DNA sequence: AGCAGCTGCACC
C-alpha cells in the first residue's frame, strides 16, 4: 500500500438493485470489495490516459432501502424478487433468489500518480465522475440525475496542497461535505482482543463475530450489555482451497490468460463512524492484499489504529 | 452379520413405503416391487447409481441451480494473519455434505444408517465384519460393493464453472489477476444455523427465559439474533441441490450488516416548537436508547471506572454526532422555513438550521449569520444534556460529577468549535 | 400442549422495564430484543414516554406490560406462538 | 471455430424505477411541484370466489366456506379527487458498445463475433431498431395498465447533455399506436440519438415524463411484488422513497417488445426480444428452437458457419445483444 | 383444450370512492361548495345487550347486567344542523374488453375463450347488461343504508367528454325501484352509451352524483372499516367516504337468474353466487348452475347453456377474478 | 438398416 497524493471526492451515488446479499451469511450492505473493483475498474477505463494509480476507496453510504418484507406471522424477512421469462415449452422457470437494495454512497478514493502537477486542476475529477456514471457499483447500474434543482460537482484537494492548518482547514471542509452519512471501517484489532478475552480454556469456532452481532439481556446479578458503536460483520476477502490452475486448464472458465483458484469467504468487523472523528481523511480508504502463494485475498482498510 | 438384520430391515421398511405411496387398485404392478425392491438387486444398484461426491465446503447449486461445475471437498488452510475467520478451521466439526441426483439420496440414507456410528460407514474404509453383511453369498462381490460404495464418495472429474457460476477478478500487487471462483461453504452455514438454532429454541435459552418472564436470576443468561433474514435456495424441492438444503429447507439464515440509521426515514420541520434539544431531538428515534442507556449509566459505581468512563464518554459523543448529523440532514427539506408568519420565532435555534434561508433574506441575514456568531447553541444543548442524569444525592457528593462536567464540557467544547465555522 | 407461560417465554422480548424515580415503568420494544441502544426501536407513547403504569414491583409491570400485550396486540403473540411451536418441535428433534 | 463455453452481453438502454405523482390536467406546464401517490393497506370482505377442490371434504364444510365472507387486508394506491392526471417520470440511460461482450473463453469466436457485428453496422445502421424503440418510448408502453383507459396520454422527452436539457420532444400516445411503426421527423431524429448513443461514442441520457388523463380519483397501478393464513397482506404494491412507482425490468419489458418477426402469425403483435420469444401474457413460446429461428442457433449459424439469416433475424440478435444475457455451453 | 391453471381477468366498471357532503335541497344546481361531512368520534354509555357466557352466569357475577354502564367508543357521522340533503359524489369509468383475459397459460384454451366471447356478442350484444347497470345508477341503490328513509332522492349523471359536460341525465331515484327493470327513453340512452363503452366504441367516464333528502342533523352512514373502539368509520382527507367496492357492489346487483326461488330479488354476480350479509348462498355446485360449470360446459365441451346463463357469465367476466385450476 | 437429438418419464 501507498499514501495518497490527493483524494477524490465523488458525490452522492444513487445505485437502483445493488446485491444486498455480500456473504453466504451476511446480507444487507455489499462487499467493500464490490466497491476497490470498482475504483480499480475505474483506473482500467480513465486512469491510464490521466496517468493516475488509483487505490484505496471511502464509503459513506448516505442511505440505504432493502427491498425486504416481513411477513405477518413470522419474525424474520424476507425478500422482494423479480420475474423470469419461461423456459422452452411454456412454463414458470426456477426462481433465484437475488436480494435487491437501493444505495446512496458518496465515494472519497485516493488519487497517488503523476498526473496532476499544475494544469488539469480540477478536469481530473470531472473526467471520473463522467466515467464513473456509466458503470456499475454492486450489480446495479448508477442513477442518471437528471435535473430536478442543482447538481453536485465532484471535489479533488491536495493534502500536500498547503500547510498543517491548511490540511486542517480542507479536511474540515471536504469532510461537512459528506457529513449525513457513516464512514465503514475494518476493526480487526478489536475481533483478536475479543477473542483474546474470550478465550478462557473454551474454544472458539465462529462465536466471536456471531457474539458481538447478537443483543443478549443476560444477567450479571434485566439488563442489557452494551458496546461502544455499531460492528457489524463484513466479507474481508477470500480464501484458497485449490491448488493453483494453469491459465489453459480448467474447464468453463472466465478467460484463459488468467490463472483460477476456488476460495471461500472471510468474515470480519466493521464499524461506522461519523466523517468527524477519524482523525485523517486520508484514512476509510479500503486497499488489497492479495499474497497470492498462500492465499488470504483479502481488503481492509490499513493505518487506522 | 449382526449389520445384516439391521439391512433387510431397511429394505423392508422402503419397499413398505413405496407400496403404500402408490394408491394401488389395478395393473398389478407391485411385483416388480416384490422382485427388485425385496432381494439384492437393490444392492447392485445401489452399487451402480453415482452422481453423489461427500463435500464439505464447496457447492456450485445455491448459485444458479442449472449450473454443474466442480464440487470440492478441502477445508482451506489455517491462516496465520489475525483479525479474521472464514471457516471452520476450529471445533464443532464439519457435517459431510453431498451433492447429487436426487432420486440417487436413498444410497446415502443407506450409508448414513446409523449402526453404531455413520462415519465408519459413509467413508467405510475400516471394515471387518460389515463385508460379508453386505452380501452373504460370496466374498468376491461383497468387497466389490464395498468398494463401488466408498470409492465414489471420493472422485472430482474435472474443475468447472458453468458459465453461470461466479468468477472474479482480483488485482495483484505488482501487475496480473487472479481468476478467483468462489463456492458456497454448506457446512459453514449449517453450522452457523446450528448455532443460532441452539441459542434459541435451544433447553438452555427455555430455561432463562421462563425466569426473566418472572424477574429472576438462574445460572446464566441468553441471546436474540435480531434481523435476520431468510433466503430459500430450493423453489418447492430441496433435494435437488443438497442434502443440507434438505435438512434445513431453503432457510439460509443471514445476519444483518445494516447501517445504523436504515430503518429511519422521516421528514418533519419544527416550525411550530420553539426549542429545537427538548422537543423534536428526544422526539428523534434514535437519541432515545442513548439518553436512556446513559441514564442507566450516571448511577452506577466508580470501582471499574476505566471501562464505565469510557463508555459513559463514547455514548455522549455519539449524541453530540446525532446532533450535528440532524442539521446536516435538516438541509435537504427546503432553502427556508422561518420566512413565513409563525406563532413561534425560534430564530436562535432555526438560524443554525437554515443555513440557506440567508442566501435568500440577503439584505439583514447576511449581515446578522456573519456578526452575531452563534455558538451558544451548545449551552441549550448543554442544559437538555443535564436532565440525563439521575437525581441522586449520592453521585452529586463525590467528585465523579466533576469528572463528568469535565468530559462532557470538552465535547461540548469541541462541539462549539465545529459549529463556529458554520459559516 | 402449549401454555401462556411457553408463549410467554418468546413473548417477553417486546416489552421493557425501566426503574424511574418513582417506580418501575414498562413499554413495548417493536424488535423483540428488549429495547436495546444499537438494533432495537422501542415506541414511545404521546408528554413523551413509555406506554405504562408506574408499578411498584417489577413483577407487577412485567404481568401489566405482558397482560396488555395478550390483550391489545395479537400479531406480537402470533410471533411468540408460531416461535413456541418451534420451541418443542426442536425438542422433539433433539 | 468451436463456440465460445461462456458468453455475456451487459444491458443497454438502461431504464430505472418511474416515479408516479398526481395532479390536475392543463398545468403540466407547471409540473414539478406535484405531490406524489402512495400506497394505503385497506381491508376488504368479500366471496369465496375460487374454484374448490372436492377431495377428501365432506360438502357442508366447503357450503359453509362459500356462505360465509372473505376477509382480505390488500395494498392500493388511487389518485385524489382534485387529481386526475397521473405523471410517470423515469430516465434513461443508453450506453453504447452494442455488440462488444463482457465474457469470452475463446479468442477466435470473440473476433469472429466482432467481425460479423462490425459488418452488420456497416451494411445496416441501428436505424429499425432505433426507430422501434423510440415508436416504444412514443407511446406509453410503460404505463402498463393506467393506459387501457386513459382519455389522452403526452408523454415529453427531455435530452440531458452535460447539466441541463438541449433538445425537447412532445408526442402524443395514443396516435401512435401500439401495432404501427411510421416514420415521422421527430421521431427519426430521436432515433437518430439513440443511434448515435448505442455505437459507442457516449452514454446519452434521457429524462421521460408521462401525463396520463386517467379519471378524477381513479385507480391507479404501480407493480406487484412476488413474495413466495390470518392478518397476512395478500398483495403488497411497490413503492419506493414513499412514492409509488413501477419497476425497472417492466419498463424495459415494455419499451423491448419491438419483434415483429416471428414463424407463428406475426400479424398479432411487437413481442418481447427473448431467446426463444415468450410472452408470459400469452403462455406461449414462439421462435421454438424446433424451428430453426431461436437466438442461439441463428447467432452460431451466423458467426460459426459463415451462413446469413435474412434482414430481419439479424435485426433480432442485435436486439437481443443490445438487450444482454448469459450463454454458453 | 383444456383448463388453464392461470386465468386473470381484469375489471371493467370501475369506480371510485364515494364522497359526501352537506346541504339544502333546492341548491342541488350551485351544488359546488358543499361543507364535507365530518366523522367524529363519540363516547357513548350503555349496557349489557348481549347474551351471557356460560362463565358470566355465575351468582356473585351476575352483576354485569346489573352494574355495567359499558363504557363504549365508537365513530359517527351527522349532517349539519341546518341542512337536509346528503350529497354522494363518485365518477364511474368503463373501460372495454370483456372477455380478454390478462394472463394465461395455455393459448389454445385462450383462442378458444375468446371465440366464446365473440360468438355471443355477434348473436347477444351488450343490450341487458348495460341496461341492468343503467338501473342500477339510475336509482341509488350506490346509497345503501342512505336511501331507506329519504323523502325525494335524485341522481344526476355527467358525461365527462374531454373535460366539460356532453349529457346530463337527471333521474328520480323514488319512481324507479329496486327490484324491477323497466323501460324508459333516458334510461335507455344511458344504457346505449354504457354498452358504446362496454363493447369498445368509446371511452365513457361518467360523474354521479346522488341527492338524497334525510332531514335535519340526521345520521348518514359512510363505510365502516374493516379492522384485521369496535366502530372506524372510513374518510378521506377528512370528509367520510363510501369504499369504491361498496358502489362497484351496488352497480352488480343485476342477477334476477339463479337457481332458487327468484321471485325475490336481484342479487350481485359472484360465481357460487353468494350473500354472505343473508348467509345463503345461491347457485351451489351441486345443481350445475354455477359460474365454473357453464364456463367449462361453454368452452371446452360446445355445450352453450341459455341466453340469461350467457348474460350471468359475461357478467361474471366483466367483473373479473382468479379462475383457473 | 445404423447414429444423434429430443421428449416423456421415474424418483426424491
Amino acid at each position: 500500500v501507498t499514501d495518497p497524493e490527493a483524494l477524490l471526492l465523488l458525490p452522492r451515488l444513487s445505485i437502483q438493485n445493488a446485491n444486498a446479499i455480500s456473504s453466504p451469511l451476511t446480507w444487507g450492505f455489499p462487499s467493500p470489495g464490490a466497491f476497490t473493483g470498482f475504483v480499480h475498474a475505474l483506473q482500467r477505463r480513465v486512469g491510464i490516459s490521466l496517468d493516475i494509480e488509483l487505490d484505496g476507496v471511502g464509503i459513506v453510504c448516505h442511505r440505504f432501502e432493502a427491498q425486504i418484507s416481513q411477513p405477518a406471522g413470522k419474525r424474520t424477512k424476507v425478500f422482494n424478487l423479480t420475474r423470469n421469462p419461461l423456459n422452452r415449452d411454456g412454463s414458470t422457470a426456477a426462481i433465484v433468489e437475488e436480494g435487491r437494495a437501493h444505495l446512496e454512497v458518496s465515494l472519497l478514493l485516493g488519487v497517488h500518480g503523476d498526473g496532476l502537477d499544475d494544469h488539469p486542476a480540477q478536469e481530473i475529477a470531472r473526467q471520473v465522475q463522467e466515467q464513473a456514471g456509466a458503470m456499475r457499483l454492486a450489480g446495479g447500474s448508477i442513477l442518471p440525475w437528471c435535473n430536478e434543482r442543482f447538481p453536485a460537482p465532484n471535489a479533488e484537494l491536495l493534502m500536500l496542497g498547503g500547510s498543517d492548518e491548511q490540511r486542517r482547514k480542507n479536511q474540515r471542509r471536504l469532510t461537512r461535505r459528506l457529513l449525513p452519512g457513516f464512514a465503514l471501517v475494518s476493526r480487526e484489532a478489536l475481533l483478536q482482543q475479543h477473542l483474546e478475552t474470550l478465550r478462557t480454556t473454551l474454544p472458539e469456532a465462529t462465536t466471536l463475530d456471531a457474539l458481538l452481532d447478537l443483543c443478549r439481556i443476560n444477567f450479571e446479578p434485566w439488563q442489557v450489555r452494551d458496546k461502544p458503536g455499531w460492528l457489524v460483520p463484513i466479507p474481508a476477502g477470500y480464501n484458497a482451497l485449490s491448488p493453483l490452475y494453469l491459465p489453459g486448464e480448467v474447464r468453463n472458465a472466465r478467460d484463459r490468460e488468467t490463472p483460477l483458484r476456488f476460495v471461500e469467504n472471510l468474515f470480519g468487523l466493521g464499524e461506522w463512524l461519523s466523517p468527524h472523528r477519524v482523525a485523517a481523511l486520508s484514512d476509510l480508504l479500503w486497499y488489497h492484499h492479495a499474497e497470492p502463494d498462500k492465499g488470504l485475498y483479502r481488503w481492509s482498510t490499513p493505518r487506522f489504529v | 452379520q449382526e449389520l445384516r438384520q439391521f439391512i433387510e430391515s431397511f429394505i423392508q421398511e422402503r419397499l413398505q413405503g413405496k407400496l403404500d405411496k402408490l394408491h394401488p387398485d389395478e395393473d398389478d404392478k407391485r411385483q416388480t416391487l416384490l422382485a427388485t425392491h425385496r432381494r439384492e438387486a437393490w444392492l447392485a444398484d445401489a452399487a451402480r447409481r453415482v452422481g453423489q461426491l461427500q463435500l464439505v465446503t464447496h457447492t456450485l447449486k445455491p448459485i444458479h441451480p442449472d449450473a454443474r461445475g466442480s464440487n470440492l471437498h478441502s477445508l482451506p488452510q489455517a491462516p496465520g494473519q489475525p483479525g479474521l475467520a472464514g471457516s471452520h478451521e476450529l471445533g464443532d466439526r464439519l457435517v459431510s455434505d453431498v451433492v447429487g441426483n436426487a432420486a440417487a439420496l436413498d444410497v446415502f440414507k443407506f450409508l448414513s444408517l446409523q449402526y453404531q456410528g455413520k462415519n465408519l460407514l459413509n467413508w467405510l474404509t475400516e471394515d471387518s465384519a460389515e463385508a460379508v453383511q453386505a452380501l452373504s453369498d460370496n466374498a468376491e462381490q461383497a468387497r466389490e460393493w464395498r468398494q463401488a460404495f466408498i470409492g465414489i464418495t471420493a472422485v472430482k472429474g474435472a474443475p468447472a464453472s458453468h458459465s453461470l457460476a461466479k468468477q472474479l477478478y482480483f488485482p495483484l500487487p505488482g501487475s496480473g489477476y487472479h481468476l478467483l471462483a468462489p463456492l458456497f461453504p454448506t457446512s459453514l452455514v449449517h453450522h452457523v444455523h446450528a448455532l443460532l438454532r441452539e441459542a434459541r429454541f435451544g433447553d438452555a435459552a427455555k430455561a432463562a427465559r421462563e425466569a426473566r418472564s418472572r424477574q429472576e436470576s438462574w445460572p446464566h443468561g441468553f441471546s436474540e439474533y435480531p434481523n435476520l433474514a431468510i433466503q430459500k435456495f430450493g423453489g418447492t424441492k430441496p433435494q435437488n441441490i443438497s442434502q443440507l438444503n434438505s435438512e434445513r429447507y431453503g432457510e439460509n439464515w443471514l445476519l444483518p450488516s445494516l447501517p445504523p440509521h436504515w430503518q429511519r426515514q422521516d421528514q418533519r420541520a419544527p416550525i411550530r416548537h420553539s426549542s429545537v434539544f427538548e422537543h423534536d431531538f428526544g422526539r428523534s428515534p434514535e437519541v432515545s436508547r442513548l439518553t436512556r442507556t446513559l441514564q442507566r449509566l450516571l448511577a452506577k459505581t466508580r470501582h471499574n471506572n476505566f471501562t464505565i468512563r469510557r463508555y459513559r464518554a463514547q455514548l455522549v459523543g455519539q449524541i453530540c454526532d446525532e446532533a450535528l448529523q440532524y442539521a446536516a440532514r435538516l438541509r435537504e427539506l427546503e432553502p427556508g422555513w422561518s420566512a413565513t408568519p409563525g406563532c413561534q420565532l425560534h430564530d436562535a435555534e432555526q438560524l443554525w438550521l437554515d443555513p440557506l434561508r440567508a442566501q435568500t433574506d440577503e439584505t439583514f441575514l447576511q449581515r446578522r449569520l456573519r456578526g452575531d456568531w452563534p455558538a451558544e447553541v451548545g449551552n441549550r444543548f448543554a442544559n437538555w444534556l443535564n436532565r440525563a442524569v439521575s437525581s441522586d444525592s449520592q453521585i452529586l457528593g463525590s467528585p465523579e460529577a466533576a469528572q463528568w462536567s469535565q468530559e462532557l464540557s470538552k465535547e461540548l467544547t469541541m462541539f462549539k468549535e465545529i459549529l463556529e465555522d458554520e459559516r | 400442549t402449549i401454555s401462556k407461560t411457553d408463549i410467554d417465554c418468546y413473548l417477553q422480548t417486546y416489552v421493557v422495564i425501566d426503574p424511574v424515580s418513582n417506580g418501575w415503568q414498562w413499554g413495548i420494544d417493536e424488535n423483540g430484543v428488549g429495547g436495546a441502544l444499537h438494533h432495537g426501536r422501542v415506541e414511545m407513547v404521546e408528554y413523551f414516554g413509555l406506554r405504562g403504569a408506574t408499578h411498584p414491583t417489577e413483577k407487577e409491570a412485567m404481568a401489566a406490560a405482558l397482560g396488555y400485550l395478550w390483550r391489545c396486540r395479537q400479531d406480537l403473540v402470533a410471533i411468540a406462538r408460531n416461535d413456541a411451536i418451534e420451541a418443542e418441535k426442536y425438542r422433539a428433534k433433539a | 471455430l468451436s463456440t465460445a463455453s461462456v458468453l455475456a452481453f451487459e444491458r443497454k438502454l438502461d431504464p430505472s424505477d418511474a416515479l408516479m405523482s398526481a395532479g390536475a390536467w392543463a398545468q403540466r406546464d407547471a409540473s414539478q411541484e406535484w405531490p406524489a401517490v402512495t400506497v394505503r393497506e385497506k381491508s376488504v370482505r368479500g366471496t369465496i370466489s375460487n374454484r374448490l377442490k372436492t377431495k377428501d371434504r365432506d360438502p357442508a364444510k366447503l357450503d359453509a366456506s362459500i356462505q360465509s365472507p372473505n376477509l382480505q387486508t390488500v395494498d392500493v394506491a388511487n389518485l385524489p379527487s382534485d387529481a386526475d392526471t397521473l405523471k410517470v417520470r423515469f430516465t434513461l440511460r443508453v450506453l453504447g458498445g452494442a455488440g462488444t461482450p463482457s465474457a469470452c473463453n475463446d479468442a477466435a469466436y470473440r473476433d469472429k463475433l466482432l467481425q460479423t457485428v462490425a459488418t452488420y453496422v456497416n451494411e445496416q445502421g441501428f436505424a429499425e431498431l432505433a426507430r422501434r424503440y423510440a415508436h416504444n418510448l412514443a407511446n406509453a408502453r410503460f404505463l402498463w395498465r393506467n393506459r387501457v383507459g386513459a382519455e389522452a396520454v403526452e408523454v415529453r422527452i427531455n435530452h440531458i447533455r452535460q447539466g441541463e436539457v438541449a433538445r425537447t420532444w412532445r408526442f402524443d400516445a395514443l396516435a401512435i399506436g401500439l401495432r404501427d411503426f411510421k416514420a415521422d421527423a421527430e421521431l427519426d431524429a430521436l432515433a437518430e440519438l439513440i443511434a448515435s448513443g448505442l455505437s459507442g461514442s457516449g452514454h446519452v441520457l434521457l429524462e421521460v415524463v408521462a401525463f396520463a388523463r386517467i379519471g378524477d380519483g381513479q385507480e391507479v397501478f404501480p407493480s406487484q411484488e412476488l413474495i413466495l393464513k390470518k392478518g397476512q397482506k395478500s398483495k403488497t404494491l411497490y413503492s419506493v422513497r414513499d412514492a409509488a412507482a413501477i419497476h425497472s425490468q417492466k419498463i424495459g419489458n415494455a419499451l423491448r417488445t419491438i419483434d415483429t418477426w416471428y414463424p407463428d402469425e406475426d400479424g398479432l403483435g411487437p413481442i418481447a426480444v427473448e431467446p426463444y420469444g415468450s410472452v408470459t401474457s400469452q403462455g406461449k413460446a414462439y421462435r421454438q428452437p424446433k424451428q430453426k429461428l431461436d437466438f442461439y442457433t441463428l447467432l452460431d449459424n451466423w458467426v460459426l458457419r459463415d451462413e446469413a439469416p435474412a434482414v430481419e433475424q439479424q435485426h433480432y440478435v442485435i436486439a437481443n445483444l443490445i438487450r444482454g444475457g448469459v450463454f454458453g455451453e
